[PDB]
């Protein structure tokens, strides 16, 4: 009923005096097929919409000056709509499970009260909070190699602190110099010492590491890794070492290469959560968001004029409802005491007039979404993978899966042989440039431009390379690759006006949190400028 | 029957800090807000209406000062056009549009690349490191037309991005064979 049948096609593409080709009866045969898949699933007749697509692309190749060709491009707009038909017509249930990840070190009290919000007014869901038990010291190695970089290199500004020359942007350079350095120094020690004994754990190689060659306590350690297993134990951990299907499946290694080798706990969590999506589905939930406040706690409180966006007035409530609830201890309150007093006391009223947390942030209920579908948040407009909803085995976290693979296939054959030569950061990533620019080509251009920071990523203003290789990017690609019936595309050109049939429902979800605002994986040109006065004044004052 | 519509592939260039996601997401999305910088999606995409003609522009910010040449140069290879950014309350920022300007003409291999100069953040106008005068005459010295812009108050937004598109396809249209 959505689609076109056979006949309105066939009058659509009629052409006077022309023959029925072979390849335009293989489009009217498959788009008959399709109206008669009454009994089929979802993803099945979203296949036979690819099929029908592909048999209307080899006709126009073939006869490339055909009459039929403006009605059967028009056909294929019609199929591409007839996926958001097929996408918004036939939902499934989300199974019940809100799914967190704190991984590479000990889970912060932080984390636990946003979680706890989440908990609370959602005793209908099972709570995961996934985390890797071979790897809780990744946090503490980051951390002790980055410190040690930093001393060396404001070291070596002993004598230049008032020059010009000796900036914040000479003091990260220099210290990522150092950095990767050190990095390499610590992944050519876990290689070898995996390759050796494949029975030690990450935590085994790490802890030697950092007594050997930064001589940390091992007894410290020791408590530290019994400290942070019994913390997420008792806070609804999950093991991902008890993840079979995530750990045989095919980006585990690419997991373990962002959590060993690149200390970056936000890109190995970006891989983590997609596994999650194929293989338990539900919704996930970056550990800084907070449940969608109830849309008639506030009704009756008039935005002042002085609050200019949603962010800002969704950042108001939320203090307002921590301030007055104090269901998470430390949150601040730095916004809303900025408000005049009217409006903070008739806060207070409403606040004081609720007893049920449920009445306050409101319960998902029960979540129905496509198979075809994850569901992704927005923020400003663009998409972010801080909030995601699939049912098990949906086709986009299939799509999402090639995505990542595709994309660290492109970057680890053309990074890897240039790191395994042996030289320094600046000739590797000379090289490494060089390597980019004779692959690259219109269609992957952009791609290409964002990943040459790479070995940058956590350790230098403005590296994002992360978004591009496993976070909201590989988004824009799965939805590309479903509205387009294609895989693993590198060019991610879409539109919102595409992206807004994704929307992770912003009823169910506050994203202007105190915690979302603290980064734990980039920062930019401000923070790296405030980062290098800190730094120096510690040093030396 | 009207033509299909181009598509160009614009890059916003300049420091860190001089607010070129600032510019793209109020060109795009009409979105501004002070203190909040999520790790969004950045691969922009608009549809546009320039003197009536509709286009496609795919629009590639860059990340901060790159010092690898090799890196510099992806970023300028991907660009049919530049939208180079700048603070007015930041005459640093200014001195680096001056080297960025040197190296899109070397990639391109071109005296006349299509270019739109930005001073970004017109609303701090109290806090002005480079005079109008001085930034519109490195503008008018290099045939390249200056916007004072801010994404802020969606200032001028909108007018600078539409003039990258104009001089895009006047230039364009100079390259078809015979040139
Ligand atoms: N007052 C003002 N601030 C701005 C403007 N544009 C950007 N900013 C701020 O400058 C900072 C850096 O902006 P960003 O867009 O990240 O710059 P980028 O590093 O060039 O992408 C952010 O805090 C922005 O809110 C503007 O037009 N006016
Ligand atoms: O030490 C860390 C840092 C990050 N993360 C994971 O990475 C996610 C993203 O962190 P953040 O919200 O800082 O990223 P952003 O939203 O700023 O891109 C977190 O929710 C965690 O799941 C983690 O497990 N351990
Ligand atoms: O919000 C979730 C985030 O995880 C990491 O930060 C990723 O870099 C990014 O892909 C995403 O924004
Ligand atoms: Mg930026
Ligand atoms: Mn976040
Ligand atoms: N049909
Ligand atoms: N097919
Ligand atoms: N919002
Ligand atoms: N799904």
């Amino acid at each position: 009923m959505s689609l076109v049948n056979r006949k309105q096609l066939e009058k659509m593409a009629n052409v006077r005096f022309r023959v029925q080709e072979d390849e335009y009866v293989a489009i009217l045969d498959a788009l008959e097929e399709y109206h008669n898949m009454s009994e089929n699933t979802v993803v099945e007749k979203y296949l036979k919409l690819k099929d029908i697509n592909s048999l209307t692309d080899t006709y126009i190749d073939t006869y490339k000056k055909s009459g039929r060709n403006k009605a059967l491009k028009k056909f294929k707009e019609y199929l591409v709509i007839e996926i958001l038909e097929l996408k918004n017509s036939n939902l499934t249930p989300v199974e019940k499970n809100l799914h967190f990840i704190w991984i590479g070190g000990q889970i912060n009290d932080t984390a636990i009260n946003y979680i706890n919000q989440w908990k609370d007014v959602n005793s209908d869901y099972n709570v995961n909070v996934f985390y890797d038990s071979n790897a809780f010291l990744i946090n503490t190695l980051k951390k002790t190699i980055i410190e040690s970089a930093s001393n060396d290199t404001l070291e070596s500004f002993r004598e230049n602190l008032n020059d010009p020359e000796f900036n914040h942007t000479a003091f990260f350079r220099k210290r990522m110099q150092i950095i990767y350095d050190k990095q390499q120094n610590f992944i050519n020690y876990y290689k070898a010492q995996k390759e050796e004994n494949p029975d030690l754990i990450i935590d085994d190689i790490v802890k030697t590491y950092l007594s050997n060659e930064y001589s940390k306590d091992i007894d410290e350690l020791n408590a530290y890794i019994e400290e942070s297993l019994n913390k997420v134990t008792e806070n609804s951990g999950n093991d991902v070492r008890n993840f079979e299907e995530f750990k045989t499946g095919e980006v585990f290694n690419l997991y373990e290469q962002e959590l060993v080798e690149r200390w970056n706990l936000a890109g190995a969590s970006d891989i983590l959560r997609v596994a999650i999506l194929k293989n338990i589905g539900g919704v996930y939930l970056d550990v800084d968001m907070l449940p969608g406040i109830h849309p008639d706690l506030f009704k009756d409180i008039n935005k002042p004029d002085s609050v200019k966006t949603a962010v800002d007035w969704e950042e108001m409530q939320l203090e307002a409802i921590m301030k007055h609830k104090e269901y998470i201890p430390e949150y601040t309150s730095k916004h809303f005491d900025t408000l005049d007093e009217e409006v903070q006391s008739s806060f207070e009223s409403v606040l004081a007039s609720k007893s049920d947390k449920s009445e306050i942030f409101l319960p998902l209920g029960d979540i129905e979404v496509s198979p075809l579908e994850v569901k992704i948040a927005f923020a400003k407009g663009s998409i972010i993978n801080q909030a995601l909803i699939s049912a098990k085995d949906s086709y986009c976290s299939d799509l999402l899966i090639k995505q990542i693979q595709n994309r660290y296939k492109i970057l680890n054959d053309t990074l890897g042989p240039i790191i395994s030569q042996g030289n320094d950061f600046n000739t590797t990533m000379n090289n490494f440039g060089e390597s980019l620019g004779a692959i690259a080509n219109e269609e992957n251009i952009s791609f290409i431009a964002k990943i040459g920071s790479y070995l940058r990523v956590g350790f230098y203003p403005e590296a994002n390379t992360t978004i591009t290789l496993s976070g909201p990017t590989i988004y824009a690609g799965a939805y590309k690759d479903l509205l387009t019936f294609k895989e693993m595309s590198i060019d991610t050109s879409i539109l919102s006006s595409e992206l807004r049939n994704f929307e992770f429902p912003k009823v169910n979800i506050s994203q202007a949190t105190e915690q979302e605002k603290n980064s734990l994986w980039q920062f930019n040109e401000e923070r790296a400028k405030i980062q290098f006065e800190e730094y120096k004044k510690n040093y030396f004052e | 029957d009207p033509p299909p519509s181009e598509t160009h592939k614009l890059v916003v260039v300049g420091g860190g800090g001089v607010g070129k996601s600032a510019l793209t997401i109020q060109f795009i999305q009409s979105y501004f807000v002070s203190d909040y910088d999520p790790n969004i999606e950045d691969s922009y995409t608009k549809i546009c209406s320039v003197d009536g003609i509709p286009a496609r522009l795919d629009i590639l910010d860059t990340a901060g000062q790159e010092e690898f040449g090799a890196m510099r140069e992806q970023y300028m290879r991907a660009g049919h056009g530049f939208l180079l950014v700048f603070a007015i309350n930041d005459r640093q920022s200014f001195n680096e549009v001056g080297k960025l300007f040197t190296q899109i003409l070397r990639v391109k291999d071109r005296d006349d690349f299509p270019v739109v100069l930005v001073g970004n953040k017109a609303d701090l106008e109290s806090q002005r490191q480079v005079p109008r005068s001085e930034a519109s005459a490195f503008g008018a010295s290099h045939h390249v037309a200056y916007f004072e812009a801010s994404a802020k108050l969606r200032l001028n937004v909108d007018e600078a991005f539409e003039q990258l598109v104009r001089a895009v396809r006047k230039y364009q249209e100079q390259e078809l064979p015979p040139s």
